[PDB]
């Protein structure tokens, strides 16, 4: 079998939502990886992409997230903004690679989402104060729960039980943009993704 | 089984639903402030009416709960703030009367006007009036305009203000407080325990001691200003006397900065002017904001969320909806921060943007405390936090080090003196005036002096502390102190003094950590983290703790002092010590109309006995009319001139009941000094017992 | 070989070239009046400057030609009109002074303002003040506002008017005329056709005889109006006295129409109201003009040039170029005509359109005469021609006969009376006022009345002729007569009387041809030609002939008369004879402040002689203050009130220097005293030799 | 020969200007006359049908640029300038007046720039200016300098001591024009014969 992610090109990407996919012993071509999309920008944690073309080791970690161009400046962890502790964790692990993309129109299978949405304040209410929860590696926004209801208005907020959530809705104009994360796990094993 | 957790649950209950409703109300207010439309008025009305209705229902349902059973101070503060009745103990008719009179006072102040006899069809409103006051350079015209405004506004404000103070005192008395002065004094300390003995009344002696300590520097500066002022207007300033009130260059005298042009040591040395670089580079409105963000982040404090850059009002709307440019730091809650201001390319705009950003970044740090505690500890910290950074950012050394102001500038030992003088002409000038006005308002409020002594007390005070003398005598019917703005809007007027002190208190305390070498005015807040850590430790407390605890946290002292202030001005003090080393001070007796009047001795009523009577007013009436007739006939006697002297051409002054008078006469329409002593003396001698 | 054909050549060189500049200048004025722009303003400037250049060069080159050698009256008229020096004989300094003072007077009149002590922050200009006067029905308020405006405007117009009259008299004397009155009289003057004798002096006795004849009808109408007025304001009108000035409805009394509402005999019978027909059919602006054209042509006059109908201003432009709606009949010459007005659907609009059509018809009917004669014979015909047609078209019978006003209306013997009363309240009301004002100005200019008696004569006259008495005494410093409009703009004011006579003078004679049967008010100018022929004969003459000949053509009399006027009102006279058949007239003595005053005549000076002196307008001040003090103490002793009586609270009255006069006291801030005789008498008796 | 006026469809019609057209013994068909043009015809109490028979002295065909609305004033019922200061409304043996709005089918006809009718042509004098009036069979005797042309509104020019002033009317849309047919009685050599 082949390590392919063909069904990824299906439609709307995950908005707080997250996914995990893994493969087995296989063979993957670099030509298709190159043909995936043109060069917009890629940043790797002191690992040359070329060196990654060889070596079958534990696993890869591919995920695509809705994002925007300018906010990639704040993507780099250098501040305590709400994106890292109150939204998708910027998990740090074995050297990884971050890629910014602007998908062209010819991939008609992809469906443009209505509007972007990233959380602002999800917390466990208390008596004296707010008692903020903070995202941690390998947690993926533990708040979840009532956040599945959705957002409809500016600074829309709702609380259930004793968890309260509120987020921000960003209207989308023009072509959309995508962010790709490729986190790597070393070591050769059955799960390992092999090159060719 | 109740203890006080019932309070805990009720607290959580209003916490649930207060924030959202506040959010809609505030966003409606912003929507109006951005776009001006009629429907927005209805929107704000339908929001604020229900918002106040929720206030009233929650207050009335929260009143019944007892207070003495509360032990934890944290919840006790919230309960005490919440459990307040105030004006609710007043019956409706007087409440509506108070509202109506306040509105009437506001309206009457808003529509002033003073018109000259020469051209009675041309005259101004407060705006052009202030412009003329700021630009004009004529002694006569300036004195005229000041007198006209004071007379016109005062004559229509006596009974209204009298009834206002009466009703306010009655309300304060009925609210369990001794006086309205106590009610205002029922704030700004309102705490102290287990390390802090201090109560409300101590503030009086605190401010008294502070002013007594600060006096000498102001005395020296006053000496220098008096020495310099005689250049413009000769034969008007006594060497040891006070100064005319209208010559302070401003409408009232709250700020002296406009005198800088006249007290410049010399014009040989040009000042700093680097507008050319930015003007030719044409920095965008966002460039200055980004640079300020970089500066603030350079000290370690967190930067603003990305969402801020989207919902903002950085630039001019360029739309039919007209807006005002007054900078504001709108804090809407729920991490919704917005700045409203129109941006241009000037240094003043730069410092104002820095001040507003300081405001908002201070506000952000404490968002997670609560709702009711979303406020500063006192009335001074909130502006002080911005003011300290504004003072720091203006230093030339930093501006040189950040990229602008190239190294082609060698500072000397006089330019910094000019900068210090410019700062001092505003930082210290307003302190005596603020102190005097606040003291007078207090003593009027509690009722120590009767109503009939208001104006006779006021000018005595102005002679004593500040060092200003009235241009022309004023009778009792006037109401001078009400012509100000803050007097007519019942706004507390104590924050300025303490804010000004705490500013330099914090400046010195923080700079202590930086380990500076030279004078404090050269301190910097450049790359560092421990200072940022201390600042965050200060800010994050919010209202949950006594402010004295905060000062101990940084200032490490339980009270304020002027020692840092005088230390900051030490070079200025030494520079000034070499200019007025012979004489300084004043006498509360001299005045412009002192060498011109006549004694007009008074005979005793008892000496006459028969056909004698007490004045009961109505009699200086006759004296004035008779002397006016005498002067009219005097000019016809030899001068052969047709001046139609009037009744109100005699100035009563310095009366002691049945003990003395004093007077002098002025021309019908050019009242500066006219009709000297000798002429009136001859005229009064000429006449006979037709007067007395 | 010169004779006077040289004058013929000069007049040819003038007429052949004087045109083709007026057209362009007037087109520019039209463009400005229709389009409001600065470019149009500079166009008007650059046109009128050279237009006046041509005028003045023509004048300066035409002066040298002799006059006595001219025999033909036609050319002599043009030469006399062209040849004149006028103000050119004055020095530049005096000319500029005159221009400056005229501009100052216009400006000061245009920017008046008055407002109450109660709410001083709001004040009105004349535009809304006139509306308040028209609508307000309060004795107190109306009297107050009239007094305030009079005082404010008069106090600033005395010296300027004195200088203006002095300079005008001087320049008129320097122009070979005895007085400015003669110069104004030089326009009605005309020579004789060997059987006509009309000098300026004869005009005074002619108008005097006319007024004497017309008096009785006005006396009867005045009786009825006085009888009716007492309904509204009881206890204010003497049965045999005059009327208050401020109660005449209008600002000055120049019209009485606004009293119709109060003098309506009864409201049972509705008046004519046929707005519905054209309001529901919505007559367009073009159809009313077409119907008016058809009416005018029905009598035989030529219809308007077809080229006109395109270039016009019939409708509202509906654009940003704002225009004013004053109806004007512009005669641009060269068969170029334009009517400027915004058209609505109302009867007043209908009659105004007919008036303008008459104006333009009369102007167009004459074009063959030379340029210099292209005007009316006098100042009255040009509007009389329009007014006669306007009067004729208003008849209800014709309106019924032309399609509107169906036959479903049976007139009675009272509706016509109401129409006649409505007409009379305007046609006759203004004659006494106009006569009085013109006489006063004439006598002031010629110089029989010295300046010091300017105001003492005016109120005597108002008591004598018109029948109005002042509400409050007025001293000499006032300048009442200059508060009007025409007085402040140096516009001759006599035309109105002659025109008012001439309308009916023409009406009777012309209707004589039509062979009417009933009262003249039922006459018509319906389909006929001979009347049109007579009108053409009258109009085509132009200015080439003396006007007396014009009257002889149709009036067949050398002088005017009131007999047609009184005949037109005969039914009205007989109707009124049954209402005031017992008493009518007035006495020039009574006044509102007559039963509430006390003489003060003690011959203090002449009785002894020592220690007293002649009245020098100053001791009046002592008396004023003394009596004010007496009233003050009288109120304070028992009434226990605080009324700060002023100096300007005692009204001085008629004077003779013979130690006799009257007065009364007035409240400080009501302008309408009660203060019965008893109180002031007791107060003055209480006092002692402190006064006298 | 055939009494044909083919060269009439040539270009701009006369503006004060006039012309004379006459023919001789011939034949003329009513079919072409009807096909000439479709708007309003008014004859001086003479039926157009009766004119289709009989050969007699002559016709009077002339075409003048004009406007429809002013045709109301065309009828002589007033002393407007059109008659005494412009083209005479000559009255003779019963004639016929016709209004027309020429279409664009025959492009040979040239649309004039602007219309022009006189307003004041007079003989200047000392007192007045001798408002002479037009007379039948005269065709605006003023002429002379009027040939110079008109450029501006109320344009005026004088030569010697003759003064002229006219009006210029801009043309919008399709042009409009009128015919005049004043026929002369009697059979003779120049008589126009029908067929
Ligand atoms: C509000 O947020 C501040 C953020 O500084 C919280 O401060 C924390 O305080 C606790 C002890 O109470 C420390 O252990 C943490 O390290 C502090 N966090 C910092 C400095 O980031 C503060 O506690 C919060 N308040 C509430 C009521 O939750
Ligand atoms: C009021 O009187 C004062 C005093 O005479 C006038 O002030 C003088 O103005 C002249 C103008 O040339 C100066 O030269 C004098 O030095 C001034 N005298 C003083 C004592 O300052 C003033 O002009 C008068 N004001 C009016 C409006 O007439
Ligand atoms: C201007 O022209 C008119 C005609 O348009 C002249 O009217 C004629 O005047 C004479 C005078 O003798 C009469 O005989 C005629 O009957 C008049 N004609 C008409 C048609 O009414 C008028 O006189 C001329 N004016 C001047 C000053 O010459
Ligand atoms: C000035 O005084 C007169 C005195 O009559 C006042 O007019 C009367 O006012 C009362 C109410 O105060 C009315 O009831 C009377 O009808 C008024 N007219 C009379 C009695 O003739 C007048 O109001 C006073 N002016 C002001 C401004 O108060
Ligand atoms: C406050 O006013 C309320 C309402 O009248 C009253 O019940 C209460 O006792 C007052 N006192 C306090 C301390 O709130
Ligand atoms: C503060 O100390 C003074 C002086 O001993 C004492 O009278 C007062 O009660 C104390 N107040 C507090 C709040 O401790
Ligand atoms: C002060 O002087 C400066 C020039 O040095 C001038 O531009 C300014 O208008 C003056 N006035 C004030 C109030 O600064
Ligand atoms: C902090 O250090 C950097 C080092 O590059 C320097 O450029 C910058 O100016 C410093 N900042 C301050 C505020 O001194
Ligand atoms: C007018 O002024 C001129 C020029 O000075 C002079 O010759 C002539 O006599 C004056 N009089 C008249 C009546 O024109
Ligand atoms: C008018 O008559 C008087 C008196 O006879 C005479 O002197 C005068 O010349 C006459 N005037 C005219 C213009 O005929
Ligand atoms: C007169 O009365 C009528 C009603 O009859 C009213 O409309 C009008 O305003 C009143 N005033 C005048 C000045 O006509
Ligand atoms: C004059 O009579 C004619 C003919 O009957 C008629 O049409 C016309 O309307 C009448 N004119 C007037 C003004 O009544």
């Amino acid at each position: 079998q082949e390590c392919d992610f063909t069904p990824m090109l299906t439609g709307t990407p995950p908005p707080y939502n997250f996914k995990r996919l893994v493969f087995t012993n296989c063979n993957y071509n670099l030509t298709k990886l190159l043909s995936l999309f043109q060069v917009s920008e890629f940043s790797c944690h002191q690992v040359s992409p070329s060196s990654l073309a060889t070596g079958c080791y534990s696993s890869l970690t591919v995920d695509y997230f809705a994002y925007s161009t300018d906010m990639s400046s704040y993507l780099q962890p250098g501040s305590a903004g709400a994106i890292v502790q109150f939204n998708y964790k910027q998990d740090f692990s074995n050297p990884t690679c971050r890629v910014l993309a602007t998908v062209p129109q010819n991939l008609t299978t992809i469906t443009k989402p209505s509007n972007y949405a990233y959380l602002t304040e999800c917390y466990k209410t208390s008596a004296y104060g707010k008692n903020y929860l903070y995202n941690a590696p390998g947690a993926y926004t533990p708040c979840l729960s009532l956040a599945s209801r959705g957002f409809s208005t500016k600074y829309q907020s709702h609380s259930d039980g004793e968890l309260t959530t509120t987020g921000y809705i960003y209207p989308v104009t023009g072509n959309l943009q995508m962010a790709f994360i490729i986190s790597v796990q070393y070591g050769t094993d059955t799960n390992s993704v092999c090159p060719m | 089984y109740t203890t006080e957790e019932e309070a805990r649950r009720f607290l959580v209950k209003f916490n649930h639903e207060a924030e959202n409703l506040s959010h809609e109300s505030a966003l409606a207010s912003w929507d109006y402030n951005t776009n001006i439309t009629d429907e927005n008025a209805k929107k704000m009305n339908e929001a604020d009416n229900k918002w106040s209705d929720f206030y009233k229902e929650q207050s009335k349902i929260a009143q019944g709960f007892p207070l003495q059973e509360i032990k934890d101070p944290i919840i006790k503060l919230q309960l005490q703030i919440l459990q307040q009745n105030g004006s609710s103990v007043l019956t409706a008719e007087k409440r509506k009367r108070l509202s109506t009179i306040l509105t009437t006072m506001s309206t009457i102040y808003s529509t002033g006007k003073v018109c000259n006899p020469n051209n009675p069809q041309q005259c101004f409103t407060l705006s052009g009036l202030e412009d003329i006051m700021e630009k004009s350079k004529d002694y006569h015209e300036r004195l005229w305009v000041w007198e006209g405004w004071r007379s016109e506004v005062g004559k229509q404000l006596r009974p209204l203000y009298e009834e206002y103070v009466e009703l306010k005192n009655e309300m304060a008395r009925g609210n369990n407080y001794k006086d309205y002065g106590d009610y205002w004094r029922g704030d700004y300390e309102t705490e102290g325990e287990k390390g802090y003995n201090y109560s409300r009344n101590y503030l009086m002696e605190d401010v008294d001691r502070i002013f007594l300590e600060i006096k000498p520097l102001y005395e020296q500066l006053h000496a220098y200003v008096r020495a310099k002022l005689m250049k413009a207007y000769p034969s008007h300033i006594s060497p040891t006397g006070c100064l005319p009130a209208h010559l302070l260059g401003d409408m009232w005298g709250r700020f002296w900065t406009n005198l800088y042009n006249l007290t410049v040591p010399l014009e040989k040395e040009p000042n700093i002017d680097v507008t050319d670089t930015m003007k030719k580079q044409s920095w965008d409105a966002e460039k200055i904001f980004k640079e300020a963000e970089k500066f603030y982040s350079s000290v370690g404090l967190p930067n603003m969320t990305p969402g801020f850059w989207r919902d903002s009002m950085l630039t001019e709307p360029s739309d039919g909806r007209q807006v005002v440019c007054h900078p504001t730091a709108w804090d809407l809650g729920k991490n919704d921060f917005r700045i409203k201001m129109c941006t241009k390319v000037t240094m003043d705009d730069f410092l104002t943007a820095h001040h507003e950003m300081g405001h908002i970044q201070y506000d952000m740090a404490y968002a997670n405390q609560s709702y009711l505690l979303r406020n500063g500890a006192n009335e001074g910290f909130h502006e002080a936090v911005g003011e300290v950074m504004s003072l720091s950012v203006a230093t030339p050394k930093h501006l040189k080090g950040m990229g602008l102001l190239p190294s082609d500038f060698s500072e000397n030992n006089e330019t910094e003196i000019n900068f210090l003088l410019k700062q001092a002409l505003t930082i210290v000038g307003t302190l005596p005036f603020t102190y005097m006005l606040e003291k007078w308002r207090w003593m009027v409020f509690e009722g120590k002096i009767p109503k009939e002594q208001w104006m006779e007390k006021w000018w005595e005070m102005k002679r004593e502390i500040v060092g200003v003398v009235e241009p022309l005598p004023h009778d009792e019917t006037y109401c001078d102190p009400a012509s100000l703005f803050h007097v007519a809007n019942d706004y507390s007027f104590i924050r300025y003094f303490t804010r000004t002190i705490l500013e330099f208190q914090f400046q010195e305390a923080l700079c202590r950590t930086a380990k500076h070498q030279g004078p404090l005015h050269k301190c910097d807040i450049s790359n560092s983290t421990e200072a940022g850590k201390k600042l965050n430790d200060m800010l994050k407390l919010g209202k949950s703790t006594p402010w004295t605890y905060a000062l101990e946290k940084i200032a490490e002292t339980k009270e304020m002092d002027a020692k840092p202030l005088l230390n900051y001005f030490n070079p200025l003090f030494r520079w000034l010590k070499e200019q007025n080393g012979n004489s300084v001070g004043w006498s509360v007796d001299s005045s412009p109309y002192s060498n011109q009047s006549i004694k007009v001795r008074i005979s005793l009523k008892s000496a006459l006995g028969e056909k004698a009577y007490e004045w009961n007013e109505n009699e200086m009436y006759l004296f004035q009319s008779s002397v006016a007739y005498a002067m009219r006939v005097y000019f016809l006697k030899a001068k052969n001139e047709s001046i139609p002297f009037r009744a109100e051409d005699v100035r009563v002054s310095d009366e002691k009941k049945r003990v003395s008078f004093k007077f002098f006469v002025t021309s019908p329409t050019n009242m500066s000094d006219i009709i000297p002593r000798s002429e009136v003396e001859d005229a009064i001698r000429m006449s006979r017992s037709r007067i007395n």
